């Protein structure tokens, strides 16, 4: 999965 | 509300202590008393209410992905019947993943956005607002899908317009919002084009603007800025 | 009981989705559920109900751990005055860990232990009538902190006569209890000396057996016997 | 902490 914050 | 009885002070105490614990239901159950106290939230208390509940729906998504792919192979051809087994827990999983969703955006409606004003405050209530719209896209399959959908493109989008107007490009809120939209529009909208974009141009104006702070903010700023490059490797 | 509705097969089954997306509250509360159906558990049934229970009961002991360990600190000379925040909120998570020992607890009074005549079954959940009742002791601070202990050795006692007359001392149900009650000499019971000497003699005895097993049954026999060794290195 | 199972 791609990044997020 | 069952915290109803305890102070706004103990009841962000007691989130703190929660964190140190890795007790992150606890923890947001804690926020969540604290908000429904009706006083605006202070930087701090702010990140300790998203850290909770981005755990907690954090670790309903990891298992309803598990799930999900379980009941998508015992659904291809050749595949023995299991029952409804595997559908109904992840269908179980995923109406309480709905929930905390709902739970969030409840108090995002009720009434953070509305009293939010700053743009630290304000941005930061919007981009939660499309992030947790976000997680019930991921989710969602029946007639009210495209409408969620433009649920999170639509506070993402606000969000969007008040930090380009109201925060440097440097700013770690309008960092994470970017990298956190970006990531919106590659796997949920379906748009890897507009994801790449933005993710691109946020950076590149992010660099730009790293000479203007101290080695704090550029540590802050930079971490993010890390996140919105490993995305671009992972998309081109 | 609130899995009465739900066919034992199917709480099986979903107690193993549970496991494979690490949902352990979960995966015990369905295991619950299939004690509660009144008939005998298999070998993988018994350790699905342990798989579940010890991963849920040690993430409460953990966190109990650090609550602890910050109560200690706020209550030394020289700390500045807290508040009742920090007792109150470890004993919430103190008065939920007991709730979940004394669940198991009541699993295996009601009826598990009364109807398992086999030594791999009973030993197994005299086993794990000792450890929630180690658990119990781990926080027991009143006038039942004495027959908590007792409760605890008495149970692990009755599983070592058993296993020592009923099974192979490589028997991996024989080495894991063992293993857990020399912990109760050493942590529970303040007898370090019977904890290594437990560790020793087991360990030992397993050694000489393990050429009578198979390449797989090695496996699983050396395995705890590494435990084993472990803590004789930590106490030694 | 020591090992248990
Ligand atoms: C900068 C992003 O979030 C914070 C700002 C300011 C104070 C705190 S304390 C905290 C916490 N996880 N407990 C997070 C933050
Ligand atoms: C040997 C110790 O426990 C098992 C014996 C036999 C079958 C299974 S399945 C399983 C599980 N965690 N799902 C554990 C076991
Ligand atoms: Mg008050
Ligand atoms: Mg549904
Ligand atoms: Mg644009
Ligand atoms: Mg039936
Ligand atoms: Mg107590
Ligand atoms: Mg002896």
């Amino acid at each position: 999965f791609p990044a997020t914050v | 509300g069952a915290m109803g009885s305890m102070e706004r002070a103990s009841l962000i105490q007691k989130a703190k202590l929660a964190e140190q614990a890795e007790r992150y239901e606890d923890m947001a159950a804690f926020m969540k008393g604290a908000v429904e106290k009706g006083e605006e939230l202070s930087c701090e208390e702010r990140n300790l209410l998203s850290v909770a509940y981005k755990n907690v729906v954090g670790g309903q998504r990891a298992a309803w992905r598990v799930l999900s792919s379980i009941e998508q192979k015992s659904n291809e051809e050749g595949s023995e019947e299991k029952g409804p087994e595997v559908r109904e827990y992840r269908e179980k999983v995923e109406t309480e993943l709905q929930g905390v969703c709902d739970t969030v955006l409840g108090l995002l409606d009720s009434h953070l956005i509305k009293e939010a004003g700053d743009a630290e405050s304000r941005v930061f209530y919007l981009k939660m607002k499309g992030d947790y719209y976000r997680y019930l896209a991921e989710v969602a399959t029946g007639d009210d899908k495209k409408r969620i959908i433009d649920s999170a493109r639509s506070a993402y989008q606000e969000a969007m317009d008040i930090s380009k107007k109201e925060m440097p490009p440097t700013n770690p809120i309008r960092l994470g919002l970017a990298l956190n939209f970006s990531v919106f529009h590659y796997e949920i909208a379906n748009s890897p084009e507009e994801a790449i974009s933005l993710a691109k141009t946020t950076f590149d104006e992010a660099m730009a603007d790293l000479h203007t702070l101290s080695e704090d903010s550029y540590k802050d700023s930079t971490l993010i800025m890390q996140l919105l490059r490993d995305n671009l490797t992972l998309w081109t």
